[PDB]
């Protein structure tokens, strides 16, 4: 789950397990 | 057609909206709504992206198209038997619902609750809605080219644009459409498939760097950019039209870029001017940002007049001042107005959505303030934007959220927006959503 | 105190009263509540700055009578104590009345419920609502940061303790400093100017301006008047931007950022009007971007149930535009336009409202419209004496705004101008109207 | 009576005579 800011724009990845673990 | 109880002055989502509203709260009430068009009221949609897909050679005459369950249905809201007729409206029994197709109000009197029709006649209300939608733009370029041009352009926003554009992609070997926004580039997805089924060329072209650029961040826009051009459609972005000129016994538009664009049609899809013809005789002021009919929370310009739809420019509690031209946005607004001239006080609460459908591949929901000048924040399941969710936010606040390929979670992103929650981290409210 | 009042009107003011009496005079037997945060009950603010100062009487300032233009004399206040009941009493009141809760400040307004809360926790619910609660004096940062003995030694003029402040301050000191060449700045530089000639002080008004009402007047004009200004007895300091306040050697010192130092023994600051619109963020009422205050529509209305009136309310004039006038006329008309209309009478904003303003002896002047020194400007004088003559506002070419220089009952003529705008292309002839001469 | 114009502004002074 990696991040990538672009101006003022971020986007966030996301794995199932991921998203899955608290 | 003397007097009428409530008046809806445009034909089309938002009045028909507000009728069903007016009728729900109201039984018997008297609902006429005055059309400049000679169509019944209609939903708009299906004709830039369903009644294309069909697979009926009778589409053009019977305008059904099916649904996501499959069942088939008209692209008008209810069938003629449903709507009375204007003459007998004041003594039908137990109201009604009535269409004055072909009548256009020319005249707004706001101080004696008048308005005047094209012909002369004049009709007093006790309540009004001004549910006129808007008239598409035009070109610098093709209002001052000559007549041929404009006689090969297309401002599709009726029922016979949609006939004649059919008829053009029938019979026309080349279409190119002027615009990136929503209806250019639904309009350019269908045209692409007509043209995959037919082997005819279609071209597209934007002053923006992708499709929606007005609406998506850069990179999802680039990334609609891409399936749409996928999608069978040759698309042009960076393009400023200086010209248009009939050469060769064709269209030719010349780009500011220097860039030529060889067409046998063109259709202009440059935004939405609302129809704000009747504020100058009412004396309605005009929102100076937003355009369009400046209204209150409630929907409200005057005393007894409300404004919903295209053409209103209303105060959101949560999120300002805005006006949004979008169906599901025309359909609540005209929910409100109704409610509110029936008699209720209530603000714009409930957020109204919107979607869009550019390809099999291509397929979101947005609601609250999508905006592509706001920054904001995206969370995509697993340079692949397939599925995942984009938070727009103002002051770490949730204004808008743009469901990207992920379907049944509305309920979760307008829980999130009603709240005026400064998250921290949005993974974590990324995580209601289970996109994976 | 009541749990219910029908009319509820916030703040207690000019619009609030006017408001009030509107309400009851097309609705008898209408209860109608004014909550004011101050102690004082409804009174005009004018006299303050023009008739008390120039009162003969000894002992003006505990009794608050002034004379008017006629033989009669009246007091600050719009009605005796006598004309209010009780607000124990107004919901059993036969044929209702009106009411004030003062030194009850409304903190929490709630439009879904028609509800209002009080600074003491109390709650009032209401059918129809007015939000009159005009505005506060603006302060000068270089104010704020100098500290708290300048605070002390500054004085924000816009109350009746003000102007009892403000009065003993002049019988005591000797050196007074006004901050603001507008308005209110110019009348009290020229009522402290008269005192001090009375008793031999000085007074001194520093603005950053060309000239005293910069923003109302064109310059030509602006100048004349800060002559007049000038030889009314006070020392006028135009383009003067103040950067620092500070106490040296027991009095205050107005350093200006092109280098000028001021000693005196108080300030006054007059820098403009604040809009209180503390309840919007909890009303949830929009709040005008470009003008300040509560945004309403042609009918001063903002919700269902609310509507705001006064210097608070940035309505839309159909004819001008979208306006807010902070003017004592303007606040009776938007007042008494606001109860009209909440009193079932929807009528937009038609009668334009008139400002007076008295910068001496020999500067008397009225204003219609919209008068603003940005606007185009074209003036008509008798016989660079500008003693009497009439100035037009022009848009393009449609008067907008006159301004009356010392020309008296020609408010008739104007007003007709005004209202059918008929793009006049000579304006020696619509000058004739006015009899100059 | 004259005319005169200072930016914006226009400034006119008449006498008795043009009333
Ligand atoms: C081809 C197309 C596809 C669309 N697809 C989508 C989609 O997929 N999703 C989405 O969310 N939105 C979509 N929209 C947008 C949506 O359809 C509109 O926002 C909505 O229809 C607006 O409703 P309205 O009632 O405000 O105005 P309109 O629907 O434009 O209706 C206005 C009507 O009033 C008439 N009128 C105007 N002035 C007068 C007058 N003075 N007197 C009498 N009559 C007058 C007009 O001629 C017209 O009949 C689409 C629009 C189009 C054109
Ligand atoms: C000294 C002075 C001289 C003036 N002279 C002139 C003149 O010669 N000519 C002219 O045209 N104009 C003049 N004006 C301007 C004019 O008097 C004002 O613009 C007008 O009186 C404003 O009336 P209003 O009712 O809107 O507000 P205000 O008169 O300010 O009344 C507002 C009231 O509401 C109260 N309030 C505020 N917030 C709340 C709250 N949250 N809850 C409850 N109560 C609240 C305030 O304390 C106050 O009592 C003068 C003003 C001043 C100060
Ligand atoms: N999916 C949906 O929700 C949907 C679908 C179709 C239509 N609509 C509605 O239909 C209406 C029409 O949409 P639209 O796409 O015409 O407008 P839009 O508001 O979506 O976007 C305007 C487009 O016109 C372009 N444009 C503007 N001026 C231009 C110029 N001089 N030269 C070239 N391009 C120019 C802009 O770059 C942009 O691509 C809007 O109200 C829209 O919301 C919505
Ligand atoms: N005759 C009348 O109509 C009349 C008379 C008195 C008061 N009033 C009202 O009373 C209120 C108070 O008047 P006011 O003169 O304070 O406001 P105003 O709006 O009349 O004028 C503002 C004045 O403050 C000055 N100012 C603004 N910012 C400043 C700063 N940072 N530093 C120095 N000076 C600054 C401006 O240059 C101008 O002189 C206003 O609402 C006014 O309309 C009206």
């Amino acid at each position: 789950s990696y991040c990538r800011q672009e101006g003022k724009d971020r986007i966030i990845f996301v794995t199932k397990e991921d998203h899955e673990t608290p | 057609p003397s007097h009428v109880p409530f008046l809806l002055i445009g034909g089309g989502t938002a009045a028909f909206a507000a009728a069903r509203s007016i009728r729900a709260r109201d039984p018997g009430a008297r609902v006429l709504i005055v059309s400049e068009d000679p169509e019944l009221p209609y939903m708009r949609p299906p004709l830039s992206k369903e009644l294309w897909f069909s697979d009926d050679p009778n589409v053009t005459k019977t305008l059904r198209f099916k649904q996501w369950n499959g069942k088939e249905r008209s692209i008008y809201f209810q069938p003629p038997s449903f709507y009375v007729s204007a003459q007998d409206l004041p003594h039908i029994e137990n109201g009604g619902v009535a269409v004055l197709t072909g009548k256009k109000v020319v005249q707004l009197d706001v101080r004696d609750n008048m308005v005047k029709l094209n012909d002369g006649s004049q009709i007093t209300y006790e309540k009004c809605l001004i549910a006129t939608g808007g008239t598409p733009r035009s070109l610098s370029a093709i209002d001052r080219a000559g007549a041929e041009v404009k006689s090969r352009t297309t401002l599709f926003r009726k029922i016979g644009d949609f006939r004649s554009l059919e008829k053009i992609s029938r019979e026309v070997k080349s279409i190119t459409i002027i615009g990136g926004g929503f209806l250019g580039s639904e309009l350019a997805c269908a045209l692409g498939r007509k043209a995959r089924a037919l082997g005819t060329e279609v071209i597209q072209l934007f002053p923006e760097k992708g499709n929606m650029g007005k609406i998506l961040p850069e990179y999802l826009s680039n990334w609609t950019m891409e399936k749409v051009r996928r999608e069978g459609v040759k698309v042009m972005p960076n393009a400023i039209v200086q010209s248009v000129g009939v050469s060769s016994g064709k269209l030719l538009i010349k780009l500011k870029d220097g860039r030529k664009v060889e067409t046998d049609h063109i259709v202009a899809a440059v935004g939405l001017e609302p129809n704000v013809e009747l504020a100058k005789t009412g004396g309605l002021e005009i929102d100076s940002d937003f355009g369009g009919f400046r209204v209150n929370a409630e929907l409200q310009a005057r005393s007894n007049i409300w404004v919903a739809g295209d053409a209103a420019c209303f105060y959101d509690i949560k999120l300002g001042r805005r006006r949004v031209e979008h169906h599901d946005h025309a359909v609540v607004s005209g929910r409100l107005a109704g409610e509110n001239m029936t008699g209720a006080a209530k603000p714009y609460w409930h957020q109204s959505m919107f979607w869009s459908d550019l390809g099999p591949d291509v397929g979101y929901e947005a609601i609250g303030l999508v905006d592509s000048s706001l920054p904001t924040v995206g969370v995509f399941a697993k340079e692949d934007y397939g599925k995942g969710v984009i938070f727009y936010l103002r002051d770490k606040v949730v204004v808008g959220i743009v469901l990207w390929n992920i379907f049944n979670r509305m309920p979760i992103a307008r829980k999130i927006i009603k709240d005026g929650e400064q998250h921290e981290d949005l993974n974590e409210v990324a995580k209601l959503f289970n996109i994976h």
